[PDB]
This record gives C-alpha cells, structure tokens and sequence, in this order.
DNA sequence: ATCGGATGTATATATCTGACACGTGCCTGGAGACTAGGGAGTAATCCCCTTGGCGGTTAAAACGCGGGGGACAGCGCGTACGTGCGTTTAAGCGGTGCTAGAGCTGTCTACGACCAATTGAGCGGCCTCGGCACCGGGATTCTCGAT
DNA sequence: ATCGAGAATCCCGGTGCCGAGGCCGCTCAATTGGTCGTAGACAGCTCTAGCACCGCTTAAACGCACGTACGCGCTGTCCCCCGCGTTTTAACCGCCAAGGGGATTACTCCCTAGTCTCCAGGCACGTGTCAGATATATACATCCGAT
C-alpha cells in the first residue's frame, strides 16, 4: 500500500538536479577547520583570508568531481555500474598522479 | 591544536559530489579512499601556498597565494584574482 | 526564391551573385564580398552590425557555407549572367 | 592612418594599445619591443574576448536571463569545441559541469 | 575594376536623385577625385556660406573608407584647422553598404549641431558648451570672414 | 613697437604689440590676420612659454624681437 | 583612499556592448573575463619571448606575436586571430 | 615428435628480452618516408636533418610504449589478458589526449 | 616525387615488438589499425609545430632544435639532442 | 674568504660562477641580479649533477662496465624515488624502460 | 668558425670527484648537458616569477632558495637548500 | 611425482678497432678598480578585517529496517590468436657524385630608447532603480503496481 | 501490449531588495616632439651536409596450417546498498568587540650596473690507445610429455 520508488530511479533524479545547480556541496565550517588543521601542521600561527578558503573549496570540489567522473568511466568499462576503490586507484594511476 | 577533522567531509557530501559527477551507485568503501585523496590534494596545495606566504614575510594566506599555487600545479583557476 | 532580377543582385556589387552564402542574419550576397570583408572590414554584417564570427567558424571547417538550393535557382533562372561572369 | 590622435582609434580597436605596450616593455619579456607588437596583441585579445562574450550572451538569452553569470561562461566555453580545447586545464569558479549522463546507466 | 563600376552606379544614383543643398561631381578626368559643394543650413549660424570638399577614393571601394578634405576653413568643433574631419563613420563606422550621400548629409547635420563627446579641439569645445552666444557670433564672424 | 613671429614653416609675420597689451586680444588679432586659432598657438621666446594672464613687459620682449610659433594639433 | 589598481573592465564592457547592445555582465563574470585576458596575454607574451630568444634576436616584432598566436591557438581560432591582427596592424600603419 | 612450446611462454621470453635491450624497434626507412609525407602535407620542399628524424622516431617510440603500458593495465583491470581497441580508447580518454 | 599511403610502413611485427616492450602478453587483431591512427595523429601534432618553428626562422631545413622545442612545448621534454 | 682566487674556487665549487652570472644577466629574467644568486644556483646544479652521476656510476658498476651509457643513467633515474618524481615527464634517448611484468601474466602452477 | 659553450668539463670534474674510475661516453655527456640546462631554466624562471610577484626588480639569493623549495621534492629540496646556504656562507667571507 | 631430452641462456677466451682521454695554440670572455644613483631596508602610523563569542532555528546528518537488484562464481563453447616453417621482400651497408642552402662577413640606414611638458583617460567614491530572489498558487508530466 | 493514483517538476503572477550602471572629481601616465647609438636587412662568399643513385647481401616480413585456451554468454546464489521514516546535532545567520597586522609614507644608505683595461680558461683540432663488441666453444637453467 505505501508508495516507494524502485531502487535506483531516484538516484538519476539526484544526478539531474545536482548537475543543474552551481552552489558548493561541502559544508563551510568543516572544510575551513580541515584547512586550518593542515596549515597549522605545516606552519603554526597562520591566518586565512575568506577568499583563500573559498578558492580552496572550489579547487577541491572541481578536482573531486573530475576524479569521480573518471572513476565512473572506468567502472562502466569493467562491465559494472558500481564504483569501487580499485577503479579510483586505476584512474589515478593512469592520470599520472601516483604512477 | 586540532585533530580528527577529516570526518567533517561527511558521507552525504561525497554522495552529492558523486551525484554531480554522474554516478548512479556507490560502493561502501569509496568514502575512505575519497577522504585520503582529498587530504593528499589539500596537503599538496597548502604546502605551496604556505611557502608563497612565508617568502613575502607575511602572516596571512591571501587568496592570491592559493590561486598562484594552483596555477603552478597546473590547475589554473579564474575568479578570485590573478 | 525570388523570380525578380533586381532583388536578386548583390547589395554591394549591383550584379548577379556568384556562389552565394546565406548569413545567420538572413542576408544574402556574393562570397567575394565576404572574403574581402573578413580580411579588411569589421567582420560584421553592414546592416545588422552584430558579429557573426562564431557562426563563420562553425560553418567554415566543414565547408557548410555553400548553399545548393540558392545555387541551382540562380543559373536555372538567369543563365547568361552566370555565363558572362 | 593619419597621426596625431589616440592610438586605440587609429587601429579601430577598443582595447588599450598604450597599456599593452607598457606591459610588454616593462614585463621582462625582451630588451626591446617593436612598435607593431602591441597593436597585434591588442587585436588578438579583443577578438578572443568578443568570441567568448557572444556565446556567453547567447547562453544567457537562452536561459531567460539578461545578465551574464559564470554559469553561462562555463556553458559557452565547454559547449564550443575549439574554446574547450584552448581552455583545457582551466576551472571556472562556480560554473558547475555540463549536463551529461552515461547511456548505460539510463533505465531500460 | 569593381571600384570603377561601383562609383559609376554612385554617380548615376546621385544624378538621378540629387541631394538637397549638397551637390558633388568629378573634379577631374581621374575617376577617384571628386569635388563637392555644400550650402550652410538654414538652422545654423552658417548662413550665406558655401563650402567645397575634395574627395579621394582608395582602390578598394567601398571596402575601405574614402578620404575627404576641407578646401576652405570652417569653424567647427570637430574640424581641424588644416581641414581634417572627425566622424566615427569615416574611420570607425565605415561599412561597404553605406553610401556617399548620407556621409555628406551627416556632415551637414554635424554642422547643424556638433558632437562634444569626442572634441577634436578642446578650446572650441568649451567655447561651444560654456555659452551659446560665444560660439554663435564667433562662427558668424568666421563665416563672413572666410565663406563670404 | 613691432615684433616678428616665425612659424614652423619659416614664414615670418609682423605684429604690432605693446607691453601693456593683453594676450587674448593679440591672439584674436593673429587669428583675424592669419586664421590660426588664438590659444592653439604656442609662443616661444628665449625658451619660455607665454601665459595668457601675463604681459609682454613681464617676459621682457624688446623691439625687433623674434618669437617662435608652435602649432598644437590633436585628433585625427 | 586606496591605491589605484588597473584592470580591463571598461574595454571588456565596451566589447560586450558592441556584441550585445542590451545585456549586462555580473561582477564575478567580469572578474573571470579580466583573469582570462591576463592569462592569454601572459601566454602569448611568454611564447613570443622564448621564440625571439631562440633566434638570437632582441626585439619582439609583430612577426613573433603572429607566430606565437599561430602556435598557441587551435586550428580555426589561430587563423581568425592572425587575420584580425594583420588587418589591425595594416590599418594602423596607414 | 616435433617440439613446440606452449602458447604463452615465448611471448614472456620476448617480454624479458626486449625490456633489457634498448635499440629502436621500428625500421628507419619506412618511418623516414612517413615523416617526409606528413611534413610535405604542410609545406612543400622541406629538407630533414638526420638528427631531426632520429629525435622524432625516439619520441614516437617512447609515446607508443607508454600508451601500451597503460592499455595493458586497463585490460588487466577488466579481468582479461588480451588488449583491445576499447582499452586504448579508454586510456586515451583518461589521459585527456582525445578530450 | 610525392609520397602516398606510407603508414603501412609501420609493420605488424613492429607494433608487436613495441607492445612486447610495453609488457603485454596477448594482442587482439584490431590493435594495429588503432595504433597506426594514434601514431599518425601524434606525428601530425609534432610536425606541425616543428614546421612552424622552421618557417618562422626563414629557413628551409628542419633541425633537431626545432623538433626538440616542439616536443618541449607539447609537454614531453627530450634529452640527448642538445638544448 | 681571501678574495684573491677565482670565484668558483673562492666559493669552493666546481661549476662556473661567472658563466652562471652572465646567463642570469643576459637571460632576460630580471632587470637586476644580486651578487649571491649565481653562487646558490651553481651549488644546487652541482649537487643534483653529483647525485645523478653517483647513482649512474653505481648502476654501471653493478653491470660490470667502466662507462656510463644512457641506459645506466635511465636506470639510476627510474629506480630512485625523488629523482623519478622530478623527471617524470622526461624522455631519455636510448634509455629503454625498467623491467617489470604484471603478476597476473606469470605462468600458473 | 664559432665557439659553442657547454657544461661538459665541469660534469667530468664532478664525475672524477665522485667515481675516480668510471668514464662517461659522449651521449651521456649530452644528456647531462640537457639536464643541467633544463634545471637552470626551471629555477631561473621560478625565481624571476617570485621576484615579479612582490614588485621586486632584483633576484637575491632568497628568491633562488624559495624557488628550490617550490620545485624539488622534499629530501632533495632540503639537501639542495643546505648546500646552497653552505656555499653562500663560505663565499661571502 | 620426477624422469630425460631439448632448447635457450649464461659463461670463459682471443681480437681488433674506433671512440674516449689528453696535449696544444690562442683568443674572447671573465676578472679587477672606480664611480653614481636609485632600490630596498627600516621607523612610525592608520584602520581593515580577522579571530572570538553568543543565541536561536532549522536544514542536514546519523540511525535503523525491509528487500530487491547487482556483484561474483562456476560451467560450456568455438572461435580467434599463438607457434612454427618455407618463401618472398626490401632495409642496410658501402661507395659515389652534385649543389641547395646553412653559416659567416662587411655596410649603413631606419627603427626604437630617453628625455620634458602636458593634459585627458581612467580610477575612486556615491547614488538610485530595475532585474532577480522568493513565495504562493495551479498546470504538467514521469512513475509504478495491477490489469 | 495499457488505465489510474500519487508524487515531482514547470508556469505564472505578485512583492521586495541590493548591486550594477551611470555620474562627478581628480591625480598620473600616455602622447608629442626631438635627438642619438645601434640592430639587423641585404649583398656576397664559402663549403657542409643533404639528396639522389647503384649494387649486393641477408635479416626481417609474409602467408599458411594446426591446435588450444580464453572471451563471452548463460545460470544461479546471496548479500549489501537504497529508499524511507525517525531522532539527534551543529551550520548558519545576525550580532557585537577587540587588536594584529597589512598597507602606506618618509628617510637614508649602500649594492650594483656601467665603463675601461688586462689576461688566462676553455674551445677547435690533432693524436695515441684500450673497452668493449664479436666470434667460438662449453656449462647450466628451464620447459614439456609421462610417468
Ligand atoms: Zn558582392
Ligand atoms: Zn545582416
């Protein structure tokens, strides 16, 4: 009696929705805290301009989007629809990031 | 001092990134690898950014330093200066 | 598709067109004027005054400029002008 | 062309010839800069900017908006083959990605 | 070549429909050289003034803009002392479809009211725009001293 | 007294001037006699430019003095 | 008051008005245009400098700029840009 | 009676032998003719220094070897031993050459 | 003295040798046409820039320096030929 | 130092310093060049060259030869970790490739 | 004729200093020349960029040090910076 | 589970040649001394904005459960590719001969750098009004269980 | 093959806000005008190396026949992400408050480019010699049918 969508028919709706929007997808404070942690690991007592954090978020999001696109391509090439970590390392190695 | 902030990149965030990338189904072990690669990329960028900041005898990492490091790495960015 | 002789002529040359091309601004005139304008003029339609470089790039690489339907009509209607030209 | 007027109007361009000339001369590119270089450079820059902006405006009009936003720039750059080849390694801030979904993932 | 034929259609069209208050003709046998005469418009301080213009046509016409020069001296904000003319049509808005009659009538219109956006000479520019009477009677005395 | 002004082409024009005369009136007379605009002329005398508010006696122009005429043309 | 900072705002706005007579540009897209113009100018100038140093010359003649454009740009854009530059310089000299 | 090896042993022998060696693996004359043809397509009446041809051959060989390594890695990822044209296409697509 | 269809000069055993150096064990039958196409594309890309360099310098003979500079511009630096 | 010997000898290097100074000045890198930069640059160049030469010589000796051919240089560059990262996009003429075979392709038991 | 310069003799000196036995062939010498030139161009370009970034019209040693830190990987960069600092300290006195 | 070919690979020894190491003449680029002025270091001051915090409120995350579709393993097949052999083909090596064109040299003419005045293009600051954000209502269209 | 109920998405209209375009004042750099030391364009000469040809090999390419092993498809099993409802949590907006440090200006001083003069470090060239490639003859590792 209750109405439930079949598995996988709402994921495509999410794909269609998210490829239409442009806003960021990672919450601001967690990313800012992570950036501050890494920076203070490198050199202590640093201050960040807000524009720098925004630029870092844009770059990280674009890089991850590209990586996931290539991972999905590899997973499809392996006659599957699910992305697995081995796809991620294969794509990264072919791109030359780790060799 | 801060610790264990990599968990701030939550599972729904990686899910949304995959959904934008064009992914229908995600395995359960993707998230750890995604967090690892994100940490590696962030470390690589911040090293150059902090080096640029420290060279100029400053103390604040302006957006110009970050965009300049990104341009050096081969990932040129438009919008925040340059 | 104009049977009239006068309307057919090139807006600049004042004679019958040779191997015409149709602009996205729905303006028709002979190709040598287009070549001369792209080399020397402002790379825009003299009347419309809006740039068409993007359209020209898209159409040029596959030689999409040539228009067969407007080609056939001009010699089938007015052969002697084509022959003398 | 007739002399004794502004340089940018002698060539019929809108980009500043003098500023480009100063940038070339003091930009640590070469010991001497010719007099014909800045005009050529300004013309090339103007042509490229006009080419980008025409497609951006077309996309904005197709998207019912009358003001160009970075999403329109992303659409215009990525949809054209030549410009995408030129800007292969460049990321536009807040532009999203092109709508594209693999054929295999589509429902049967 | 084609420029000769184009200029021939130009002479035919200007002869069949002569422009009002402006008339041009071939100064010599050479087809490119032209002499034109313009009469001062009624709604102007240029009453009683007849002016002669010399016209040179480049080889590529109308594919390149033509050249015009003032034989006489006219006190206008957009005209140099030696006879240069500053119009955006002649160097910036030239188009092959544009013809020779409307450039002359545009020059006449400029003589009716000058354009202060791009002053050829700042002195005459603020003579014009600071006060009307200044420009009016100086242009008067100019048109009696030279045109008449 | 009377002075001479040599143009850029070498042409020499005689001028009837006085130490108490005004610059604008003299420039207007030059315009009437020659056609060159009044203030578009640049007058050079012993390497010093001439100011509209200044007088002839201020710059010490004597009789039979030769000035240099410079044309300032902009636009085209 | 803050110090002056040069930018290509006015010229890009003029070109936009020339192309589309009734469309404005946001601030972010304006900055993106400015950055893109700077990037392309840096690329062309650097290529021209290296190419002129390769032949033991000293001046960046318009020939070097033309060859740098023909190298950097793709097939069709290079041809159109060379045509535009040659036309502009020929108009400028005469 | 005749002694013939199992399919897949002398291939491994070739793999071991060629990786140790360093000589050029393409005939000089056909490659030179191909280079001359491609060049004369662009501009007519060119003359080639021998060093130019040698450098071009070295670059082409290195590029092809790298592409074949990546193709083999993709094929092994797809749970196969044979390399197939779709594997080359995928490797080029990931590397960003085809775009 | 023009040349024709010389892409067949890259023989099947040559591509097999290159693949063996790469480290492959079994080769499909359709690899050779794809390899020939890829090789032709790469050669065209390099030769265009080399010819541009040799044409700018008002010369008529391509040299090692032109090819090396073209490769360096394309992103594959080459040692062992000067520069 | 004593300021009496040659600049390279004064700084205790083998690479030239005057030649590096001339290259920096005539190289169109800056309007002005400091008096300490060429020494630093020569030192860095010498250190990198020394490291690569040491590795190449070790590889050649392990192969029982008395001359460093390009193959030994290629082996030294590839086997080392940081040098491989530094020269990832460099092709060495007549350098061959490192020997490796994927574990899957090996014969079964 | 004309003279062409190279880093051949200095590389040979370094080789003799490190391995006093092994000789080096011609092609290896050309490869080392190309490597030295490439590294020099990279470091000089990075130093010039850093100098222009802060509106500086000169290239001091610290620009070279920062360029070395930016370019080379970790251990190599640290050792190179140590070597350069030692050379500058010894040269200045 | 090895056994015995049988193949290919690795090892030891003479040899002879061409590439590598070294000496030589010298000349052009590197070094030493003196000058001048602008670029950079340093002290003092402003106010921009970055860190820190507090209250709420609500969108987003964490959690758990039913299950259906996808990952993975096993089995059969027949077709494509490896392996080997005899045959046809053109790469490779040596030697010769011709000359187009790279490379160098000397003149001098015109293009570009420096210098001073000067003024108009462009930049900083203010302001206002319309395009876009947003909300509420309705119309349209995918979607799935049941036939 | 479809009808129908339910849910997500698009159209349309009204309300409100802030930032984008235009205007005003002003400081600085672009333009003009002239002069001057030299970059390279051009003509002429030289001789290197690239192109073309020929002959004779002999290694490599080719086509064919046979066998076999693996890519692919089918089937089944099971288990683990997905979709949805409920609960816990901190992101985010708005606000206030301080002072650290980026940004600016003025002053001084000393580092380096320019110039001239002199001299030896490194390059083109020529020469002697041994490191290694080549050929020939054994010793041994490894593969394959079959016990
Ligand atoms: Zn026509
Ligand atoms: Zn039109």
């Amino acid at each position: 009696k209750p109405h439930r969508y079949r598995p996988g028919t709402v994921a495509l709706r999410e794909i269609r929705r998210y490829q239409k929007s442009t806003e960021l997808l990672i919450r601001k404070l967690p990313f800012q805290r992570l950036v501050r942690e890494i920076a203070q690991d490198f050199k202590t007592d640093l201050r960040f301009q807000s524009s720098a954090v925004m630029a870092l978020q844009e770059a990280c999001e674009a890089y991850l989007v590209g990586l996931f696109e290539d991972t999905n391509l590899c997973a499809i090439h392996a006659k599957r629809v699910t992305i697995m970590p081995k796809d991620i390392q294969l794509a990264r190695r072919i791109r030359g990031e780790r060799a | 001092v801060l610790r264990d902030n990599i968990q701030g990149i939550t599972k729904p965030a990686i899910r949304r990134l995959a959904r934008r990338g064009g992914v229908k189904r995600i395995s359960g072990l993707i998230y750890e690898e995604t967090r690892g690669v994100l940490k590696v990329f962030l470390e690589n960028v911040i090293r150059d950014a902090v080096t640029y900041t420290e060279h100029a005898k400053r103390k604040t990492v302006t957006a110009m330093d970050v965009v300049y490091a990104l341009k050096r790495q081969g990932r040129t960015l438009y919008g925040f200066g340059g | 598709a104009i049977p009239s002789l006068s309307e057919c002529q090139c807006g600049i040359c004042m004679e019958i067109l040779v191997e015409p091309v149709t602009l996205p601004c729905n303006h028709t005139l002979c190709k040598p004027c287009f070549q001369s304008t792209v080399e020397k003029a402002s790379l825009c339609c003299p009347f419309c005054r809006r740039r068409v470089s993007s359209w020209t790039r898209y159409h040029t690489r596959r030689n999409s400029l040539v228009n067969v339907e407007l080609w056939t009509i001009i010699q089938k209607h007015y052969p002697r002008e084509c022959k003398l030209r | 062309s007739a002399k004794a007027c502004t340089r940018s109007s002698r060539a019929g361009l809108q980009f500043p010839v003098g500023r480009v000339h100063r940038l070339l001369r003091k930009g640590n590119y070469s010991e001497r800069v010719g007099a014909g270089a800045p005009v050529y450079l300004a013309a090339v820059l103007e042509y490229l900017t006009a080419e980008i902006l025409e497609l951006a405006g077309n996309a904005a009009r197709d998207n019912k908006k009358t003001r160009i936003i970075p999403r329109h720039l992303q659409l215009a750059i990525r949809n054209d083959e030549e410009l995408n080849k030129l800007l292969g390694r460049v990321t536009i801030a807040q532009g999203g990605v092109l709508p594209n979904i693999q054929a295999v993932l589509l429902p049967k | 070549h084609m420029a000769l034929k184009r200029i021939n259609k130009e002479l035919s069209d200007l002869a069949r429909d002569p422009p009002a208050q402006i008339s041009a003709g071939p100064v010599g046998d050479d087809m490119f050289h032209w002499q034109a005469t313009i009469m001062g418009p009624n709604d102007s301080p240029y009453q009683g003034g007849v002016f002669f213009l010399t016209i040179h046509f480049p080889t590529d016409y109308p594919f390149k803009p033509p050249k015009v020069a003032f034989t006489t001296r006219i006190y206008h904000p957009n005209i140099n002392s030696n006879g240069s003319i500053c119009l955006d049509i002649l160097r910036s808005q030239w188009s092959p479809a544009l013809t020779i009659s409307k450039v002359l009538l545009s020059i006449a219109s400029l003589l009716d009211d000058p354009n202060p956006d791009d002053p050829k000479v700042p002195e005459i520019a603020r003579i014009y725009k600071t006060d009307r009477d200044k420009y009016n009677r100086i242009s008067r005395e100019w048109t009696q001293k030279y045109a008449m | 007294m009377q002075i001479f002004v040599k143009t850029l082409t070498g042409k020499t024009i005689t001028l009837e001037v006085e130490p108490s005369d005004t610059i604008e009136n003299v420039k207007a007379k030059i315009q009437d006699k020659e056609g060159i605009p009044p203030d578009q002329q640049r007058l050079i005398f012993a390497g010093k430019q001439l100011e509209d508010g200044r007088t002839l006696s201020d710059y010490n122009i004597q009789k039979e003095s030769t000035l240099h005429l410079v044309l300032r043309l902009r636009g085209g | 008051k803050r110090s002056r900072k040069e930018s290509y705002s006015i010229y890009v706005y003029k070109v936009l008005k020339q192309v589309h007579p009734d469309t404005g540009i946001s601030s972010k897209a304006m900055g993106i245009m400015n950055s893109f113009v700077n990037d392309i100018f840096e690329r062309i100038a650097g290529e021209a400098s290296r190419l002129a140093h390769y032949n033991k010359r000293s001046t960046i003649t318009s020939r070097e700029i033309q060859t740098a454009v023909r190298l950097l740009l793709p097939g069709e854009l290079a041809k159109h840009a060379v045509s535009e530059g040659t036309k502009a310089v020929t108009k400028y000299t005469s």
